[PDB]
């Protein structure tokens, strides 16, 4: 790893999300019915902090304050990956989730990363130091203008860490998009901050430019209409 | 003497609480169809999971730094856990001690640690204390098990046991199910203990020093508390239930998974997609149920019932009645 | 459709299903959790 | 009558829900 | 005047007050006072 001081100070962007976080919160089936919860959820027109990549190297540490909604604006597949965690370090437990070239493996235990940790087609796959014995591991099939755009929401409560996913083909844009159950975890963490992984590759030379936006969530309530099918459509 | 099952004229005048029925048309009762058969459907899981090692164990830990164990994924079996010693206690809130071999839990938890003799009744719902509010806390709406039985012929030695360690001092109440592992002084005064004894400095821990010799309310108990979570999910974990095929266009009582009921189960249409198990209805109540044997699934509809009417004239005229069924079509009764 | 509501009440009962109440409790037990729900849905009958 | 036609035609899954908790209409 | 005197009858409880009662004893029991004074309240709204 190499320190540089050519960074640029430049606040994050501002946008609002409209209709968007909705996601189904229990495992029962509904038809055509209109009912009501409460949990959490991201409240209805809501500024939420929007990072643009393209040069510019924008991975800052944010908090997890009670759940996480991460979409990606994107072509060509830039974002990759998640790191969990406490204080970032061997002292503490951390998750970590990374999207292989046709897998994708999630583990959590201590690892030890840079200042400002990285990603170097794909040859070269060095992004944590050191790796101690680990006590959750996890492989699975891989998750998959900007023309891809993909919502996710993390939440962490009774000893459990859920990962909800959609994926949509078209300044975020309206409409409705309810968000289907994924992974669930049993992981048991402490958990209060964060940061993304982007991939990036040497190579005139065109860089793909991706966008993405982070809100937070609250405890609310919703009344959530359910058609013939199980499908939320409002 | 009137026999109430024996014809309509006899269910009236049991209904009317007479023995002369005057002119008129009585509502008398309901007709339902009763069950013929029986099944039972519980997952093919057959593997057992850890139990022995729980309580056949070398060393417990410490109340501050109590032992947690997760269950699942196995078939539990809870007849071994009688003969743990001549002695025990074993209170279950929430389930009764002798139900839980035909229940089906989602996850299991156990916690293991050692306490002094009279603290046992400090692991309990809503009740304070010494360790119920600095060492081991639990919430008020509990639903599990805890056992508890004496350790003095293993535990307590004549050269002396200094390795268990409970905690005394501390600034506020413990969530329940919440850890502390910290060792940083305390601040009773108001000046900085810089990290030494002292007036005002004391350190959160204190021994126990088991001997043989105390009295009977004085040595040390093991004490292991197992937490259920009784919910809709996958059931990973549940006991000793011998299978049985499942019948179809017929009323039968089922039992599957745990939810028991009677009615009759029809190929289903809804469209259910990977992680949904069960469905509801408008006033909340089953209605399709998935089998854990086969990935299907299956409606259920309660099976044929209507009401009865008796239609006489006077019984002082003639003994005639005349039967109507509510709201059927009587090519199907 | 209030009176078909009402069903879903626990009433101060551990479940609002009387099977599983049944299936987890002891006969010396379970009576005033059924004696809570077979009153209060005595009374909303009642009412109506 | 066309009167009480149109009066008849001004004035207007849950059965079955309610009927299985037991609760029926009668006719006049 | 009738619906507000009724606010201060035990119903069969240790006090009307309900913060001494939560203060006094444990849950477990605590819950059976609070449901008595919960019953008896909604049933004297039901009657006025
Ligand atoms: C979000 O925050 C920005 C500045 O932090 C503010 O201008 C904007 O009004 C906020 N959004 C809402 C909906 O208030
Ligand atoms: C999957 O990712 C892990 C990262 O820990 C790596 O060790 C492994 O070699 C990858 N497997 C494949 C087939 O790329
Ligand atoms: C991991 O290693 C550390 C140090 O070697 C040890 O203290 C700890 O018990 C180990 N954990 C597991 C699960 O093996
Ligand atoms: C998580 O780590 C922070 C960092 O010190 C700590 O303040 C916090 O207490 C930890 N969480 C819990 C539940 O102890
Ligand atoms: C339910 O799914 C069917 C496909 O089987 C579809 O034709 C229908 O439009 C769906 N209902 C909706 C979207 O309300
Ligand atoms: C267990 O699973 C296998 C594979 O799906 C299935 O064929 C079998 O019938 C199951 N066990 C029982 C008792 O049905
Ligand atoms: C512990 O050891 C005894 C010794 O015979 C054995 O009978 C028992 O099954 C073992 N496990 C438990 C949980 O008691």
């Amino acid at each position: 790893c190499v320190n540089l001081t050519t960074r640029t100070q430049l606040p994050p962007a501002y946008t609002n999300s409209f209709t968007r976080g909705v996601y189904y919160p229990d495992k029962v089936f509904r038809s055509s019915v209109l009912h009501s919860t409460q949990d959490l959820f991201l409240p209805f027109f809501s500024n939420v902090t929007w990072f643009h990549v393209i040069k510019r190297f924008d991975n800052p540490v944010l908090p997890f304050n009670d759940g996480v909604y991460f979409a990606s604006i994107e072509k060509s597949n830039i974002i990759r990956g998640w790191i969990f965690g406490t204080t970032l370090d061997s002292k503490t437990q951390s998750l970590l989730i990374v999207n292989n070239a046709t897998n994708v493996v999630i583990k959590v235990c201590e690892f030890q990363f840079c200042n400002d940790p990285f990603l170097d087609m794909e040859s070269e796959f060095r992004v944590y130091s050191s790796a101690n014995n680990c006590t959750f591991e996890y492989v699975s099939q891989p998750f998959l203008n900007f023309k891809n755009l993909r919502e996710f929401v993390f939440k962490n409560i009774d000893g459990y860490f859920k990962i909800y996913s959609k994926h949509t083909p078209i300044d975020l844009p309206q409409g409705f998009s309810a968000l289907e159950p994924l992974v669930d975890l049993p992981i048991g963490i402490n958990i209060t901050r964060f940061q993304t992984l982007l991939a990036l590759h040497r190579s005139g030379w065109t860089a793909g430019a991706a966008a993405y936006y982070v809100g937070y969530l609250q405890p609310r309530t919703f009344l959530l209409k359910y058609n013939e099918n199980g499908t939320i459509t409002d | 003497a009137v026999d109430c099952a024996l014809d309509p004229l006899s269910e009236t005048k049991c209904t009317l609480k007479s023995f002369t029925v005057e002119k008129g048309i009585y509502q008398t009762s309901n007709f339902r169809v009763q069950p013929t058969e029986s099944i039972v459907r519980f997952p093919n899981i057959t593997n057992l999971c850890p139990f022995d090692e729980v309580f056949n164990a070398t060393r417990f830990a410490s109340v501050y730094a109590w032992n947690r164990k997760r269950i699942s994924n196995c078939v539990a079996d809870y007849s071994v856990l009688y003969n743990l010693a001549p002695f025990f206690t074993f209170k279950c809130y929430g389930v009764s001690p002798t139900k839980l071999n035909d229940l089906c839990f989602t996850n299991v938890y156990a916690d293991s640690f050692v306490i002094r003799g009279d603290e046992v009744r400090q692991i309990a719902p809503g009740q304070t204390g010494n360790i119920a509010d600095y060492n081991y806390k639990l919430p008020d709406d509990f639903t599990g098990c805890v056992i508890a039985w004496n350790s003095n012929k293993l535990d307590s030695k004549v050269s002396g046991n200094y390795n268990y360690l409970y905690r005394l001092f501390r600034k506020s109440n413990l969530k329940p199910f919440e850890r502390d592992i910290s060792t940083e002084i305390y601040q009773a005064g108001n000046k900085p203990c810089n990290g030494v004894a002292g007036f005002n400095c004391y350190f959160p821990l204190r021994s126990y020093s088991f001997r043989p010799t105390y009295g009977v309310g004085h040595q040390p108990y093991r004490v292991v508390v197992l937490s259920f979570e009784l919910l809709h999910a996958p059931a990973t974990v549940c006991g000793p239930k011998k299978s049985t095929n499942l019948v179809k266009n017929k009323c039968v009582n089922f039992n599957f998974n745990g939810l028991k009921g009677t009615g009759v189960l029809t190929e289903s249409n809804k469209k259910f997609l990977p992680f949904q198990q069960f469905g509801r209805d408008i006033a909340d109540t089953t209605d399709a149920v998935r089998d854990p044997q086969t990935l299907e699934i299956l409606d259920i509809t309660p099976c044929s019932f209507g009401g009865v009417s008796v239609i006489t004239p006077g019984t002082n005229t003639s003994n005639q009645v005349a039967v109507l069924y509510q709201g059927v079509n009587c090519t199907e009764v | 459709n209030t009176l078909v509501k009402q069903l879903s009440s626990k009433f101060g009962a551990i479940s609002s299903v009387l099977n599983d109440i049944f299936s987890r409790l002891d006969p010396p037990e379970a009576e005033v959790q059924i004696d809570r729900l077979i009153t209060g849905r005595l009374q909303s009958l009642q009412t109506y | 009558s066309f009167i009480e036609d149109l009066l008849f035609n001004k004035v207007t899954d849950l059965i079955c829900a309610q009927k299985f908790k037991g609760l029926t209409v009668l006719p006049p």
